[PDB]
C-alpha cells in the first residue's frame, strides 16, 4: 500500500510491437542507471512542461 | 551383531509391562534409539531412515497402546529429515537456499516436474545430539508448565484433580506452594480400582506439604462439581485433534461434568507425549484391563460378565486449554506444533506402502 | 481455433464423461487455455486468464465449485510464476507443469479413500446428504475392502441429488435405505456417523453445498454424533460468510412476490446454505485428515500477501 | 475477602513522584496527568499519543558529556516509560511499539553526529505510525467495507479505535444507508464521544446503555462490530468491559460479531478467565452530599470496577486484521507468520 502512486525507474524486457500489452523490469535496474533515467525523465517534464500550455493555449494539435 | 538382540529384549520388555507411563517408555526406546545408532551401516541416508523406520514399524506393531515409545522414534525420525532438505538446496549453484520455516503444505506437491558439502559421517554425531537434546527437553519439562500456568490459574479457588498419577502435576502442584504463596485446596478422586494404590499416595504427598486437600470418591463427584471452580488434567498421550489418551480412569465422565458445567478444564501436557497420529477407531486407542481387580470373587460357573477399563479418551470439545512447555494452546492448536516437530511421512510409518 | 470461453472448449468434454466434475473441469479448460494460447508474453498471458476467470464466473455464478476451481488456478499460475525463470523456460516450463493436475487430481480420489475407509469402523450406520461423489469414492474402497456397514440417505430437496445415491451404491450391495430429509431429527439418535460433501470450504472451515447441510449439521450437535465432511483439496475457496446466507442466487431467501399464474413454489427460498466451524469436526482431503482449524490455516497461508 | 480480587496488584496506586534523579520531559508529565486524571482514550489513542510525544521527546536530545548516544537512550527513555507505568497500566499497543523502538535504537551504530539521529528516528517512527497503525487501518477500511450491505444496522461498544472512520467512511464515503447504534457504559461514557462524530457528520445515530441491551438486540440489528483492546493467543478477546454481555448476547440472538483489529496488536500471553489479569480503576468514579460517600470507614462495604475482560472466542464470528479475515481460534499464525517478521 506504500509503494502505489509512487513513481520510480524500469527497464523494459518484452513488447509486443502490436499490443500495448507489454512487461517492465525493475530487479534488473543498477543503481547508476536509477540516476541517468531520473535525470532524462526530469529533463524530459521541464521540456514538457513549456509546451503543454503553448499548445493547449494556443489552441493547437 | 550385538544389537539386533537389544532390540528385541526392549520389544519383550515393553511386551509385557515391565515399563509403563510415559515418561520411561520415552527414555528407554531413546536409549535403545542410541544405542542402535551407534553399530549403524547405512552407506547413504535414505538407506538410514529406512533402518530406522523398519524398528519403528516393528515396535509400534509390538505395541501400540503407548505412544511414548512411537512418537520419539517419529521426532527423530522429522529431524533427521529435516537436514536433507537444508544440505540438498545450498548444494545446488541455481538457486541455494530459500532458507524458509513456514510453508504452504497444499500446494508445493502439485507442481512437480519430476567445504562442509556432505561430511559422510555427520548424519551419525547430528543423530546423537539429536538424542542429547531430546534428553535434555524430557528431563526438564515442568519449567514451561510452572512458568505460564501461574498466569492460568488464581489464588482461592478450589480445585479437582481426576490423575492422581502424573509427575507433571505432582511437581506443579508442589511448586505452587513452595516459591509462589498461591493458597488453595485439591479435591481428588480415585480411579478404583486402579489410582486408589496412587490417589492415596498423591494425597499423602500433598499432605506432606500441606495444601488443605481431601480426597473425593468417584461416586461422589458431581455433588462436589458445583463447588469446584477448574479441573486439571495430567495427560499420557495426546493427539492432532487435542483428544487425549490419559491415564489409568475417571477423566471420561469428570471431564463431561466439567464441560456440563462449564467449568474450565486443563491439561498439562511434555511435548514428547504429542502424536501426529489421528484418533481413527477411539477404542482401538483405548487399553481395556483385567477383570480380576474388580471383582475378587472370581464367579466360576454363575459367572456374570464384566468390563474394565484402563484408559479414558476424552474429546477436544471437553477440553479447555493445553500447558505445554513451549506455551499454551488452544485444542484446535496442536496440529500445527505436531507438525512443527513432525513430518508428512512419518505418520504412516510402514514399509509396505498400500 | 478455439476462444475457450463458456462452450467451445468447456461444455464440451463436460458431455464427455459424466465422473469428472465442475472444479477439475475448470482447471482442464483453464490449462488448455495456455497450453495453445502462449503468445510469448507475460503481459497478456495473465490478462488472458483473468478475463478467462471472470467471463466462466460470468457464465454460472451459483455453482461456487466453479469459482474455487477458477481461483486454485490463479493460485497455481502464481506459485508457477514464481521460482523466477525469466519466462524464457516458463513458456515451456508452465505447460510443461501444466497437465499435472490432470494427471494429480484426476486421480485424488481414491487417494481420498485410501485415508478415509479407516473412519467407517464396523457396523457402523452412516448419513450422507447429496450427490457429492468423493462420499462415494470413499463408500466404494470400504466396501471393496469388505466391512460391514449400513447407509442412510437424505432427500436433497429440490435438487434431487438423494435419487441418485440410492441408485448408486445399491447395485454395489449395501444394505441402505431412502430417509426424507425432514426426518433426520427422528433417526440422527440412531444414526452412528454422518458424512456430507461440501461445495466449498471457507477461510474457517464451512460447508457451501446444499440445502440444508447446516441442519443436519445442528442436528448432529444436538446429538453429538460426529460430523465429518469428505472433500477433496481443489474446493478451497476465498469466499468467507459471516451469516448463515451466501451470495444471493438471485434475490434473496426470503421472496415474498406474487406467483403470476402457475409458476414454480418449491425452489423459493435458499439453495445453498452454511455450515459454522463448530458443527464440523473433521474433513479430509487429500492433505491428510485436518482438523478445521487447520483447513483455516492452510487456507489463510496461500491466500495471504 | 472471601474472593480478596480487590487486593491484586497489577496496578499500584501511588503517585506523586517528587524524584529529581532523571530529567523527566514536562510534555510527558503532561501526557501522564493527560491520560490518568480524566481518560480521554483508547488504546490506539495512547499509542499515537505515546509515539508522538517520544516523537518530541528524541527530538529533544540533550546528551550527556561522555555516553554515547547507543548507550544512554534506552534507559533515559525507559525511565521516561515509568511515569507512565505510574499514570496507568500498559496496553499492548503500548509494548509493542516500546519493544520495536528499543529494538530500532539497538541497530544504531556509534558514529551519528547526532544530526542524522532524527532522520533515522523520527521519519523511522513516522513510519511505523504509518504503516503499522495509519495505512494498515486504512486496509481495515478497504477490507472490511465490502462486508457490509445496504440499509442494515451496527451496534458497536463504548468508544471505537479504528472503526469510527469504518462507520464514517460506508456512511458518507461510500453513501450507502447504514443505522448505527452506539452502546456505552458507567463510568468512561467514551461511546458518546463516537456519537457526537458520526452525528455531527451527519449518519442515523441511536445511542443506549447497556442496561437496556435487551431492546437493542429485538429491532432489526445485525453486524455487531466490537473495537479490541488485544487479542490473546488462544483467541479471547481483551477490550473495555462490558463487551463481552453484548458479544454472548449477540451470538445468543443468531447475528454476527466482528472485530475489527490489527497485528499489532495480538498478544504473546495467554489466559481464559477473565479476573486474571486485569486493572482496577480508581473507585472514587462510581459515585458521581452525594449518593454514598465514604466506602472507607464504614466497616464491611467495598467499590469495585473493572476495565477490562474476555469474550471466548466461540462468540467472535470473524476477526479481521489488515491481512484479511480470520477465525479467532486462528491468531496464533498471525502471531508466528506474520507479527513482526512483517
Amino acid at each position: 500500500l506504500i509503494r502505489v502512486g509512487k513513481n520510480d525507474v524500469a527497464v523494459v524486457l518484452r513488447v509486443d510491437k502490436e499490443k500495448g500489452y507489454i512487461d517492465l523490469s525493475k530487479r534488473r535496474v543498477s543503481s547508476e542507471d536509477i540516476i541517468k533515467c531520473e535525470e532524462k525523465y526530469q529533463k524530459s517534464k521541464t521540456v514538457h512542461s513549456i509546451l503543454r500550455y503553448c499548445a493547449e493555449k494556443f489552441q493547437i494539435p | 551383531s550385538d544389537v539386533n538382540v537389544t532390540i528385541d529384549t526392549f520389544v519383550a520388555k515393553l511386551k509385557r509391562r515391565q515399563v509403563q507411563g510415559s515418561y520411561a517408555i520415552a527414555l528407554e526406546t531413546l536409549q535403545l534409539l542410541m544405542r542402535f545408532i551407534s553399530a549403524a551401516r547405512w552407506n547413504h541416508v535414505n538407506d538410514l531412515i529406512e533402518q530406522i523406520r523398519d524398528l519403528g514399524n516393528s515396535l509400534e506393531k509390538a505395541h501400540p497402546t503407548a505412544f511414548s515409545c512411537g512418537n520419539v522414534i517419529r521426532r527423530i525420525l522429522a529431524v533427521l529429515r529435516d537436514e536433507v532438505e537444508e544440505d540438498t538446496m545450498s548444494t545446488t549453484v541455481t538457486s541455494t537456499s530459500v532458507a524458509e520455516p513456514l510453508i504452504s503444505s497444499m500446494f508445493n506437491l502439485l507442481q512437480k516436474p519430476e567445504s562442509s558439502m556432505k561430511t559422510k559421517t555427520d548424519y551419525r554425531q547430528v543423530a546423537i545430539q539429536g538424542i542429547k537434546d531430546l534428553i535434555d527437553e524430557i528431563k526438564n519439562i515442568d519449567e514451561g508448565i510452572q512458568q505460564i500456568a501461574i498466569d492460568l490459574i488464581h489464588d482461592h479457588e478450589i480445585l479437582l484433580t481426576p490423575t492422581p498419577d502424573s509427575k507433571t502435576v505432582l511437581k506443579f502442584l508442589i511448586t505452587a506452594r513452595e516459591r509462589s504463596n498461591r493458597t488453595f485446596t485439591v479435591l481428588v478422586t480415585e480411579g478404583f480400582p486402579n489410582n486408589t494404590k496412587n490417589a492415596h499416595e498423591f494425597a499423602k504427598k500433598l499432605a506432606q506439604h500441606n495444601i488443605e486437600t481431601l480426597v473425593v470418591p468417584d461416586s461422589a463427584v458431581f455433588a462436589l462439581m458445583s463447588r469446584v471452580g477448574k479441573v486439571i488434567i495430567g495427560t499420557k498421550a495426546v493427539f492432532v485433534n487435542g483428544g487425549t489418551i490419559s491415564s489409568n480412569s475417571g477423566v471420561s465422565s469428570v471431564c463431561e461434568c466439567a464441560r456440563e458445567f462449564r467449568t474450565p478444564v486443563f491439561a498439562v501436557a511434555g511435548l514428547y507425549k504429542l502424536s501426529p497420529l489421528y484418533p481413527f477407531d477411539v477404542e482401538k486407542f483405548v487399553e481395556f484391563g483385567g477383570s480380576q481387580r474388580i471383582l475378587p470373587r472370581m464367579d466360576p460357573r454363575k459367572r456374570l460378565d464384566t468390563v474394565n477399563q484402563i484408559t479414558d479418551y476424552v474429546p477436544p470439545e471437553n477440553i479447555d486449554i493445553y500447558i505445554t512447555n513451549v506455551g499454551g494452546f488452544n485444542p484446535s492448536f496442536i496440529y500445527r506444533i505436531a507438525w512443527d516437530n513432525y513430518k508428512q511421512i512419518d505418520v504412516h510409518l510402514d514399509k509396505n506402502k498400500a | 481455433m478455439s476462444e475457450f470461453n463458456i462452450t467451445e472448449t468447456y461444455l464440451r468434454f463436460l458431455e464427455e464423461d459424466t465422473e469428472m466434475t465442475m472444479p477439475i473441469a475448470a482447471i482442464e479448460a483453464l490449462v488448455t487455455l495456455l497450453r495453445i494460447k502462449t503468445p510469448e508474453t507475460a503481459a497478456e498471458m495473465i490478462n488472458t486468464i483473468k478475463s478467462s476467470t471472470e467471463e466462466l464466473i460470468k457464465s454460472i455464478p451459483n455453482s461456487v465449485s466453479l469459482r474455487a476451481g477458477c481461483d486454485i488456478f490463479m493460485r497455481f499460475v502464481l506459485r508457477n510464476l514464481h521460482l523466477y525463470g525469466d519466462w524464457e523456460n516458463c513458456k515451456q516450463h508452465l505447460i510443461e507443469n501444466g497437465q499435472l493436475f490432470v494427471s494429480r487430481a484426476k486421480k485424488s480420489r481414491n487417494k481420498i479413500a485410501e485415508i478415509g475407509v479407516d473412519f467407517i469402523a464396523d457396523d457402523d450406520i452412516i448419513l450422507v446428504h447429496g450427490y457429492s461423489r468423493a462420499v462415494f469414492s470413499l463408500l466404494n474402497h470400504a466396501a471393496n475392502k469388505f466391512i460391514r456397514f449400513r447407509c442412510v440417505v437424505t432427500e436433497s430437496r429440490p435438487s434431487k441429488q438423494g435419487n441418485q445415491l440410492y441408485t448408486l451404491l445399491e447395485q454395489k450391495g449395501i444394505p441402505v435405505t431412502l430417509i426424507v430429509d425432514s426426518a433426520v431429527g427422528a433417526v440422527i439418535d440412531k444414526v452412528d456417523k454422518v458424512f456430507v460433501g461440501a461445495e466449498g470450504v471457507a477461510e474457517s472451515g464451512g460447508i457451501i453445498n446444499l440445502v440444508g447441510t447446516y441442519s443436519v449439521g445442528v442436528l448432529a450437535h444436538n446429538a453429538r454424533k460426529p460430523f465429518y465432511v469428505v472433500t477433496e483439496s481443489h474446493k478451497f475457496v476465498r469466499m468467507f460468510p459471516l451469516s448463515s446466507d451466501d451470495l444471493p442466487m438471485a434475490g434473496p431467501p426470503l421472496d415474498f412476490t406474487r406467483r403470476t399464474d402457475d409458476l414454480e413454489d418449491a425452489l423459493r427460498g435458499p439453495t445453498i446454505d452454511y455450515t459454522a466451524q463448530e458443527y464440523i469436526t473433521a474433513l479430509i482431503t487429500d492433505l491428510g485428515v485436518l482438523t478445521p482449524s487447520a483447513v483455516s490455516e492452510e487456507l489463510i497461508k496461500m491466500w495471504y500477501d | 475477602l472471601e474472593q480478596s480480587f480487590d487486593n491484586s496488584s497489577l496496578i499500584s496506586s501511588v503517585k506523586e513522584l517528587l524524584l529529581n534523579k532523571d530529567l523527566i520531559h514536562p510534555s510527558i508529565l503532561l501526557l501522564t496527568s493527560h491520560l490518568a486524571h480524566y481518560k480521554i482514550v483508547g488504546s490506539i489513542p495512547r499509542c499515537i499519543a505515546m509515539l508522538e510525544v517520544f516523537q518530541i521527546v528524541i527530538k529533544d536530545y540533550q546528551t550527556p558529556k561522555g555516553t554515547t548516544l547507543s548507550r544512554n537512550l534506552t534507559s533515559y527513555l525507559s525511565h521516561q516509560i515509568d511515569l507512565l507505568k505510574k499514570a496507568r497500566p500498559l496496553s499492548v499497543t503500548m509494548g509493542n511499539a516500546i519493544r520495536w523502538l528499543k529494538q530500532e535504537i539497538s541497530l544504531i551504530d556509534p558514529s551519528t553526529p547526532d544530526k542524522a539521529a532524527k532522520k533515522d528516528l523520527c521519519e523511522k517512527i513516522g513510519q511505523f505510525a504509518k504503516e503499522k497503525i495509519e495505512l494498515a487501518d486504512q486496509l481495515i477500511i478497504d477490507n472490511a467495507s465490502t462486508q457490509i450491505e445496504e440499509s442494515t444496522t451496527i451496534v458497536t461498544y463504548g468508544s471505537s479505535k479504528v472503526l469510527t472512520e469504518l462507520l464514517l467512511h460506508n456512511a458518507i464515503s461510500l453513501k450507502k444507508n447504514i443505522k448505527v447504534i452506539v452502546v456505552d457504559s458507567r463510568p468512561l461514557f467514551e461511546g458518546r464521544k463516537m456519537a457526537e462524530t458520526l452525528r455531527n457528520a451527519g449518519v442515523n445515530v441511536m445511542y443506549a446503555l447497556i442496561t437496556s441491551l435487551d431492546t437493542i438486540f429485538n429491532m432489526d440489528v445485525d453486524y455487531v462490530f466490537l473495537g479490541a483492546h488485544s487479542i490473546l493467543s488462544n483467541g479471547f478477546l481483551y477490550s473495555r468491559a462490558g463487551t463481552a454481555m453484548l458479544a454472548m448476547s449477540a451470538k445468543r440472538r443468531n447475528i454476527p460479531v466482528l472485530v475489527c483489529c490489527e497485528s499489532l496488536k495480538f498478544s504473546q500471553r495467554v489466559q481464559l478467565d477473565s479476573v486474571t489479569f486485569n486493572e482496577l480503576a480508581d473507585p472514587n468514579d462510581l459515585v458521581n452530599k452525594n449518593i454514598l460517600d465514604g466506602w472507607q470507614e464504614l466497616p464491611s462495604l467495598n467499590i469495585v470496577n473493572i476495565l477490562y475482560d474476555l469474550t471466548p472466542p466461540e462468540y467472535i464470528k470473524k476477526v479481521i486484521t489488515e491481512f484479511g479475515a480470520l477465525p479467532p481460534s486462528s491468531v496464533p499464525v498471525i502471531l508466528r507468520e506474520y507479527k513482526g517478521s512483517a
